[PDB]
RNA sequence: CGACUCUUAGCGGUGGAUCACUCGGCUCGUGCGUCGAUGAAGAACGCAGCUAGCUGCGAGAAUUAAUGUGAAUUGCAGGUUGAUCAUCGACACUUCGAACGCACUUGCGGCCCCGGGUUCCUCCCGGGGCUACGCCUGUCUGAGCGUCGCU
RNA sequence: GCCCGGGUGGAGCCGCCGCAGGUGCAGAUCUUGGUGGUAGUAGCAAAUAUUCAAACGAGAACUUUGAAGGCCGAAGUGGAGAAGGGUUCCAUGUGAACAGCAGUUGAACAUGGGUCAGUCGGUCCUGAGAGAUGGGCGAGCGCCGUUCCGAAGGGACGGG
RNA sequence: CCAUCUAAGGCUAAAUACCGGCACGAGACCGAUAGUCAACAAGUACCGUAAGGGAAAGUUGAAAAGAACUUUGAAGAGAG
RNA sequence: CGCGACCUCAGAUCAGACGUGGCGACCCGCUGAAUUUAAGCAUAUUAGUCAGCGGAGGAAAAGAAACUAACCAGGAUUCCCUCAGUAACGGCGAGUGAACAGGGAAGAGCCCAGCGCCGAAUCCCCGCCCCGCGGCGGGGCGCGGGAAAUGUGGCGUACGG
């Protein structure tokens, strides 16, 4: 899991945020490991990844990444969204496959939190006035 | 002896001018800047004090690079062809 | 100090330049507001900073 | 702030009774000169033209 | 008395580079003369002998940088210099034949089925 | 009145382009009405003023029917000097006195090639218009 | 504190609402946008429907409107089929068509 | 009576209120919506005949070329085949800075090619071009009691 | 609260019917700016001490020269440096402001000048320590660590 | 028993957002102690080792026509 | 022992490319308080907010149902009105709080893996010739090199093929 990075303890506070060494981090380990391929070779794009193996205290996952500028890729028509702009450092911005697991996204009733864009454009559509013209 | 006595003693700085920020904010022992953070690659700005961000902004200096683009964009960044000579 | 390094002693140079006063043909152009130098130092009075 | 109340809505019947009041105090001859208007001289102050 | 760039552009490199060399000697004898105290004619024509200095150098350069890559231009490889010069972002965009060019089933679908012209009566 | 969006009429913006419009457009600004004769002649109402046009004063204390060259035109200080209104200060020596061109109409121009090129413009333009408005 | 009798009230404003506030001075401009783009629009299909593809007739799926009736996504491929329209010309020659709705009557 | 003090008025000081001006703000809206190893933002140092600041600019340094315009710039001097302004597509763009040979004193190098010493025979001096990290495709040179095949 | 008269002033202003508000001050140890009495008052008293003559000059207790009498008394009120200062150094000129009296004087102001190295230092070495790579950790900017989980030598006599 | 979809792979414009930037238009707004801190050589002078803090300051006149010349004073400064 | 394949892993100032940093009003992913309210206060509230970290674009994100419903049924995403201060949560106190349907703005749908069939029918790079080349592409010739059967291309994807 994940401890809280404080000092000794010391999670100043009220005692509903006293705790220490029983939290959760909201990603999973297969977004880190993505995330941390995509840091390490920035020059890359994440595609995806899987699960391999693992033991007591690791984790191994493989990660695909796909070089943009090879005219392998820049040539085919079918892949060459990849090489767009909009298409940069996408497991840092939580876009694939396992980063988005992690965002509550889907349809239907149980997934109201993010009606629109993400938890953050639900929270802001939700949470402002709409002081009319006219009112 | 805790104030005006003890004011004489000082006589050599902790602070130097920054290589990168140009500041005499250089703390020569721990050799690193103060104010920009100079040995690490991002530059050190903090979003709780506006009026720093907006001291040292992009709009401050000379702008000697982006000035030029900015006309540039108006024709679309056309190059490699000349005005019809007289 | 005697000992010195050359930034330190370009820095000093070049605030030396700046301590002169204001052309006497500056004051009576025609679009001017100026009547003196408001940014001279003394060393006895502003010490550089550094 | 910005969001002050600047803009009022008016009833569209209570608009269209304006509209009627003003167009038939416009025909009165005493009304049109007390706004001012110098109309001594009009022949007809409910003043029709033809469409040339 | 006014040296003038439209017609230093047909000379070649030797008598531009010997004029360059006059003008440069004429200018440090115009500057040790405004040490030594000269007429305001000579303080005057320093601006002047800077500005020919100036235009001799821009001439040159501009006709050995046109000769470079008009020689260039016939190879794969070019200097960054004579490379196309706009903002990074445009210069790693897909070019125009990998922007156009489908893939041969949308091809098929496209010619198979295309955009009609067509009305409806009221 | 000012129908076009893209030009303003806001008193602020107009005295700044006024007061720092640059020379090309100070040239443009300081004109002045040609003399009844040349607007006869050449069908053009307005002209630029030029460094040694001459000149009726009209308005001011100058004003009267004296033909003035004008030596030199300070267009910084939206300003023209003709070579006879003028007074002395102090110590005796005479100094030239500012006349706005607005105030100011030529007696004859001089006849440049540049100058003839704008006025023929100038004309053709004029004539198309009031030949458009027939 | 309660004044002498009336309603009590739980007004929505504890957290920083001044922060995030929707005027809406653009709205004239937003009407005048949506017009000259749907003016271009009309214009760039020269002979075509402004309003677009023909749409299906469909019942309001509630007790509350199933009496009324509105105007659907798409044309749903049994229906096209038994009136003799391939879906794919369909899109092209001016029907919406939409492959989810089923026909259950 | 005279001095001093007090009150009111005239005048004169002191001070900078009021009023009138406004190339400045604030707010709303519109279109566009563009940085960087081909070296960004930022900083430093320099550049004017007389120039400190502001502004502009980069050893081509208050600007070169080109195009438009068409007789100025101006505080004083000096000097239409195009002065000055504007536009800006050619060219150029010092040192730091992601900053890139190693370090930050501007200290110490290495390799290749030119010009001086030589008349390459090596040093020495000057000039030019390379010498950062990570990563992709390919090339070359390799390593392994890793899996094998022939001797 | 307002209306007239007189004076100053030099470019805009008001009446009535409506509309809108950042709309009326004696105080808040209110904010900013200005000015009084105090008051020509407190004060210009730490470390022994000055005097005569002349010159310059509008102007001399304070400047310069000469003479006399004194002090510092070699752990100095002397002669040189480090840190720090950064032109304060030197010459000429001025006496508006500053040097809490004054000044013909100044570390003031204004014009100009002035710092020359193979051998004097930096530059090199390593000390206490600081800090990359490999590696590890870390959501992450990054952090730990300095030989530790590293294929860590691009060198050389000689021979072909 | 019914109803409805086919997860654990991928792309996709428009309607939407915009206190930064470029270029504009406007206002029942403020009118130099106001309005941005900044109408002016303002993030300037200046303070702090540093993080950082941060001002004051608009108006001759239509045009400099900015007071020649005489006189007292060393001059500031006066009278004509 | 030697020679040769393949695998795994190194070294390069090897040929050619790509990333770093900045701005950050709007956007996406994390982390994330305490003032304050409760007339005290610890759950709550402030608030998934400030601060902190990372990553973009001209918009971003979302997106063509493992959906809503229970009706005589609707049919990607996004945005506005309404649903509604409602269902609900809450020391059930203070307070917090959506969604479906309905009307509109806009409107656009598609592609792989797999399953199979086609003599790998596929792709990248070097040399020469021809075209224009300031968004390095098209055609031909190379007993030129490589990738790839540990699977490239064509048909084809739940609406069936
Ligand atoms: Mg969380
Ligand atoms: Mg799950
Ligand atoms: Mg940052
Ligand atoms: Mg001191
Ligand atoms: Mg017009
Ligand atoms: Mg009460
Ligand atoms: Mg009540
Ligand atoms: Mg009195
Ligand atoms: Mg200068
Ligand atoms: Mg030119
Ligand atoms: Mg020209
Ligand atoms: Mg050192
Ligand atoms: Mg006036
Ligand atoms: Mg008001
Ligand atoms: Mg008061
Ligand atoms: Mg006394
Ligand atoms: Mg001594
Ligand atoms: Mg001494
Ligand atoms: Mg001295
Ligand atoms: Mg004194
Ligand atoms: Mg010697
Ligand atoms: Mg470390
Ligand atoms: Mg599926
Ligand atoms: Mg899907
Ligand atoms: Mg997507
Ligand atoms: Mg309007
Ligand atoms: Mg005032
Ligand atoms: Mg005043
Ligand atoms: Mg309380
Ligand atoms: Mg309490
Ligand atoms: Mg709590
Ligand atoms: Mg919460
Ligand atoms: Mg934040
Ligand atoms: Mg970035
Ligand atoms: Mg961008
Ligand atoms: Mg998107
Ligand atoms: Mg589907
Ligand atoms: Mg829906
Ligand atoms: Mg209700
Ligand atoms: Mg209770
Ligand atoms: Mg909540
Ligand atoms: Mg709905
Ligand atoms: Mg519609
Ligand atoms: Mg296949
Ligand atoms: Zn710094």
């Amino acid at each position: 899991g994940r401890k809280r990075p404080v000092p000794k303890g010391a999670t100043y506070g009220k005692p509903v945020h006293h705790g220490v060494n029983q939290l959760k981090f909201a990603r999973s380990l297969q977004s880190v490991a993505e995330e941390r391929a995509g840091r390490h070779c920035g020059a890359l794009r994440v595609l995806n990844s899987y699960w391999v193996g693992e033991d007591s205290t690791y984790k191994f996952f493989e990660v695909i990444l796909i070089d943009p500028f090879h005219k392998a890729i820049r040539r085919n028509p079918d892949t060459q969204w990849i090489t767009k702009p909009v298409h940069k450092h996408r497991e840092m911005r939580g876009l694939t496959s396992a980063g988005r697991k992690s965002r509550g996204l889907g349809k239907g009733h149980k997934f109201h939190h993010t009606i629109g864009g993400s938890r953050r454009a639900a929270w802001r559509r939700r949470n402002t006035l709409q002081l009319h013209r006219y009112r | 002896t805790k104030g005006t006595s003890s004011f004489g003693k000082r006589r050599n700085k902790t602070h130097t001018l920054c290589r990168r920020c140009g500041s005499k904010a250089y703390h020569l022992q721990k050799s690193t800047c103060g104010k920009c953070g100079y040995p690490a690659k991002r530059k050190r700005k903090y979003n709780w004090s506006a009026k720093a961000k907006r001291r040292n902004t992009t709009g401050t200096g000379r702008m000697r690079h982006l000035k030029i683009v900015y006309r540039r964009f108006r024709h679309g960044f056309r190059e490699g062809t000349t005005p019809k000579p007289k | 100090s005697s000992h010195k390094t050359f930034r330190i002693k370009r820095f000093l140079a070049k605030k030396q330049k700046q301590n002169r006063p204001i052309p006497q043909w500056i004051w009576m152009k025609t679009g001017n507001k100026i009547r003196y130098n408001s940014k001279r130092r003394h060393w006895r009075r502003t010490k550089l900073g550094l | 702030k910005t969001w002050r109340r600047w803009h009022r809505r008016v009833n569209t019947t209570q608009k269209r009774y304006a509209i009627c009041s003003a167009l038939a105090a416009s025909a009165l001859p005493a009304l049109v000169m007390s706004k001012g208007h110098r109309i001594e001289e009009v022949p007809e102050l409910p003043l029709v033209v033809e469409d040339k | 008395a006014k040296i003038k760039a439209r017609d230093l552009r047909g000379k070649k490199k030797e008598e531009l580079l010997k004029q360059l060399d006059d003008l440069k000697v004429e200018l440090s004898q115009l500057r040790v003369a405004k040490v030594t105290g000269g007429a305001a004619s000579k303080l005057s024509k320093i601006r002047v002998v800077r500005k020919s200095i100036a235009r001799v150098l821009t001439v040159i350069n501009q006709t050995q940088k046109e000769n470079l890559r008009k020689f260039y231009k016939g190879k794969k490889y070019k200097p960054l210099d004579l490379r196309p010069k706009k903002t990074r972002a445009m210069r790693r965009r897909l070019n125009k034949h990998e922007e156009s060019l489908k893939t041969k089933k949308q091809q098929r679908k496209e010619r198979l089925y295309p955009l009609r012209k067509y009305a409806v009566k009221a | 009145m000012k129908f076009n969006p893209f030009v303003t009429s806001d008193r602020s913006k107009n005295r700044k382009r006024h007061f720092n419009a640059p020379s090309h457009i100070r040239r443009k600004i300081m004109s002045s009405p040609l003399s009844k004769e040349l607007r006869q002649k050449y069908n053009v109402r307005s002209m630029p003023i030029r460094k040694d046009d001459e000149v009726q004063v009209v308005r001011g204390h100058y004003k009267g029917q004296q033909i003035g060259k004008v030596v030199q035109v300070y267009r910084k200080k939206y300003v023209i000097y003709i070579e006879r209104v003028q007074r002395e200060k102090a110590n005796g020596t005479t100094v030239h006195v500012g006349i706005h061109p607005s105030k100011v109409v030529i007696t004859r121009l001089k006849l440049d090639k540049d100058r003839k090129k704008i006025l023929e413009r100038k004309a053709k333009s004029r004539q198309v218009g009031k030949e458009k408005g027939k | 504190a309660p004044s002498r009798n009336g309603m009590i009230l739980k007004p929505h404003f504890h957290k920083d609402w001044q922060r995030r506030v929707a005027t809406w001075f653009n709205q004239p401009a937003r009407k005048i946008r949506r017009r000259k783009a749907r003016q271009a629009r009309a214009r760039r299909i020269a002979p075509r429907p402004a309003a677009g593809p023909i749409r299906p007739i469909v019942r309001c799926p509630t007790v509350r409107y199933h009496t009324k009736v509105r105007a659907g996504r798409g044309f749903s491929l049994e229906e096209l089929r038994v009136a003799g329209i391939h879906k794919k010309v369909a899109r092209t020659i001016g029907i919406s068509v939409d492959p989810r709705r089923r026909n259950k009557s």
